[PDB]
This record gives structure tokens, sequence and C-alpha cells, in this order.
């Protein structure tokens, strides 16, 4: 993998997360129902600017970290970030049960997230559609999508492990009579 | 002599800023009325700076002669109550 740099994309990821939580402040002084001016923006605000700030900042931060204490890119980082983000969230409610709730639920949602590929789009050639698919011909590495109706058995032995019943060689042929 | 209408298109823009403020802001809606009427007009005179008077002409037929005698039609007998523009109202926006 590529290291990512976690400072550069930290410091984009607030000043992104101070707009949006400058054009939700707007939005809601716009929609409210009592006496307000250009005022009570930022003081009569439930905290839209601390959510957004905070939360695009400890997202961004654990998962560029995670990224590169695991030294991978996987699902599990986006966890580590929705961890996070849930514990900035649920600080704001003053409870420890429902801030570390708050914590494990919305990791285990952006740890799924991350687990189907971190995104609400999809590659459109790592699909079933656009990949080889059905029956390989002749002998051929088996693929993801690919069927087969014979597999090896090294790879077996790779893939699982050998004991528990599973082995390099059958059992009869493995204790036939050398006769 | 050559440059003195160069910038006429620029002037439109101006004065259909200029219109669109005034829509906004005035009073009474029949005035605002006048002024969509100032930029039907602009439009019609846009329109003839890039060679389509046709339509400067079916603009000022249509629009002014049949939908805005009808919004006055309207205004005129209907009780359209309002609030004039504000600083307690419209500055949160
Ligand atoms: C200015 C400088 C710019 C700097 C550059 C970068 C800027 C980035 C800005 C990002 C966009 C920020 C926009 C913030 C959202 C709009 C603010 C808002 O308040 O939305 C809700 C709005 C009003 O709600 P409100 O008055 O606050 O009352 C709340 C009581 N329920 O009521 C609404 O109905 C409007 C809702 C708008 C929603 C937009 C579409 C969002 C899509 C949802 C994503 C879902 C996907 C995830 C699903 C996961 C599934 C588990
Ligand atoms: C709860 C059950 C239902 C939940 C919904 C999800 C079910 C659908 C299965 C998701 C399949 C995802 O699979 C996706 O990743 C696999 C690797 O694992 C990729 O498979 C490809 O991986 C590459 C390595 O990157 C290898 O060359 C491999 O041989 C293959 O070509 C495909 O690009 C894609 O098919």
């Amino acid at each position: 993998f590529h290291p990512y740099n976690t400072l550069g994309l930290a410091t984009q990821s607030a000043m992104v997360g101070l707009g949006a939580g400058v054009v939700a402040a707007a939005a809601r002084n716009s929609l409210a129902t009592g006496p307000r001016n250009i005022l009570t923006t930022f003081s009569k605000s439930g905290g839209v600017v601390t959510i957004f700030t905070g939360a695009s900042i400890a997202y961004v931060f654990t998962y560029c970290s995670a990224a590169n204490l695991r030294e991978r890119k996987d699902g599990w980082n986006h966890m580590w970030a929705g961890a996070a983000t849930g514990a900035v969230l649920g600080a704001r409610t003053k409870l420890v049960p429902a801030f570390i709730g708050w914590t494990v639920l919305c990791g285990a949602a952006c740890g799924l997230f991350g687990w189907t590929g971190a995104r609400f789009n999809a590659d459109r050639k790592a699909s079933l559609e656009q990949s080889p698919k059905g029956f390989v011909q002749e002998d051929a590495h088996q693929t993801f999508w690919e069927v087969v109706h014979r597999r090896p058995l090294s790879l077996t032995v790779e893939q699982l492990g050998e004991g528990r019943g599973i082995n390099a060689v059958p059992i009869a042929t493995a204790t036939e009579a050398p006769n | 002599m050559m440059y003195l209408t160069y910038y006429f298109i620029e002037i439109t823009i101006f004065l259909a800023i200029l219109c669109t403020i005034f829509i906004i802001s005035a009073k009474n809606p029949m005035v605002s009325i006048l002024y969509m009427i100032a930029l039907f007009v602009i439009a019609a005179m846009y329109l003839y700076l890039i060679g389509l008077g046709i339509f400067s002409l079916l603009y000022i037929m249509i629009y002014i002669g049949a939908i805005a005698v009808l919004f006055l039609f309207i205004i005129t007998l209907l009780d359209i109550n309002s609030t004039e523009l504000s600083v307690k109202s419209n500055i949160r926006d």
C-alpha cells in the first residue's frame, strides 16, 4: 500500500466540516420559528458547527492513522473511524452508556460500510455482470464468481489447513496395501 | 462614435439586476409588476441586440400584453395583503 497523509487530510476535513457547519447554521436560522437575526446563527444553533467539525476531524484522523498503523487499506479502519465519530456525537449527551453505545454502533455501521467497499456506489468492473462467470473451461485458476466442478486438493489444504479430517492425500489410498 | 454602442449588453445586464432587486424590495406589489414589465422590456432590448427582434415583439405582445395585464387584473380585484421589506424578518437569510 501507499501511506496516508494524516494532517493534510485532517486540515482539509476540518475546514470542510466547518463549512458544512456554517451552511447548516444559516439554513436553521432561516427555517426556524421565532424572531431571529444574523446574530443567532452561531449562538442559537444546536452545536451543528462542533458536530460537523469534530466528526470530520475524528473520522479522517482515525481512518488515516489506523490505516497507517495497521499498514493496510480495508474495512477495519472505517470501523475505528466510526467508533471515534460515535464517541464525539455521544459525548454531547452527557452519559457514559449512551456514549459507549453511540461509539459501538456507529463503529459497526461504518465498519460494515468499509466491508462492502466504503462506497454507496458500485465498482462496475468487480461486479458480477461485467466479470467472468460460470464454469471455468480448462484447469484455469478459479476466480471469485467462477464455478468449478472439481477443485484442486492442494488449494484446499492451503486455504483451510490440515487436520480435523482434511488431509493432503485420501485415507484409504494413504493406507492402501503396497500390493 | 463606433464604441458608443459597445456596452449596451452590459447595460442591460446591470438594469436587469436593478429591476430584480426592485421587484423583491417594493412595498405595494403593483409596483413589482411594473418592474417585471421593465424586465421584460430589457429582455426584448437584449434580444434585439443579438438579432432576434421578432421574439422581442412576440414578448411585448404576449407577456406584457396579456400576462401582465392579467396580473394587474388580479391584484386590482383581490385583497392581497403584504409585509413590507424589513430587517427583523428577512435579515436572517
Ligand atoms: C459555505 C462554504 C462551503 C465550504 C466547502 C465545503 C462545503 C461542504 C458542505 C456539505 C453540505 C452541508 C449541508 C448540511 C445539511 C443541510 C443542513 C440542514 O439543516 O439539513 C436539514 C434541514 C433543516 O433541518 P433543521 O432546521 O436543522 O431542523 C432539524 C430538526 N430535525 O432540512 C432539510 O430537509 C435539508 C436536508 C438537506 C439534505 C441534503 C442531502 C443529504 C443526503 C443524506 C446522506 C445519507 C447517506 C448516508 C446513509 C447511511 C445509511 C445508514
Ligand atoms: C449476508 C450475505 C449477503 C451480503 C451481500 C454481499 C454478497 C455478495 C458478495 C460480495 C463479493 C465482493 O467481491 C469482490 O471482491 C473480490 C475479492 O474478494 C474480488 O475478486 C477478485 O479479487 C482479486 C483481488 O483483488 C483477485 O484477482 C480475485 O481472483 C478476483 O478476481 C472481486 O473484485 C469482487 O467480486
